[PDB]
């Protein structure tokens, strides 16, 4: 099942994720960090709700 | 050997024994890990032997 994991050192620990119907999930139009010019985003931004 | 002395090292993975201690990382607040050891795991807390 969709699990979120991080290095325990030899074993993973795991964390069951709740789904999101993608409707209620939306992209935004740009990337850009007006606050930071030189500073982008290696992924776009997201707006959802449970 | 049984009788022979002992050696400074650390922990490495698959029960492998280094002699260079030089894995340094900082403190993280809520440390937790298990390292594999012989047939069975050691765990560990906020830096500390738990058993």
């Amino acid at each position: 099942r969709r699990v979120s994991a991080r290095m325990l050192g030899d074993v993973m620990a795991v964390s069951t994720c709740v789904p999101v119907a993608a409707d209620n999930v939306i992209v935004q139009n740009s990337m850009r960090i007006s606050s930071r010019p030189g500073a982008c985003y290696s992924r776009p931004l997201v707006s959802f709700r449970y | 050997e049984d009788q022979g002395p002992l050696v400074e090292g650390q922990l490495g993975e698959n029960n492998e024994l280094r002699l260079t201690r030089d894995a340094i990382e900082p403190c993280t607040v809520g440390h937790r890990r298990y390292f594999t050891f012989g047939g069975g795991y050691v765990y560990f807390e906020e830096y500390a032997y738990s058993h």
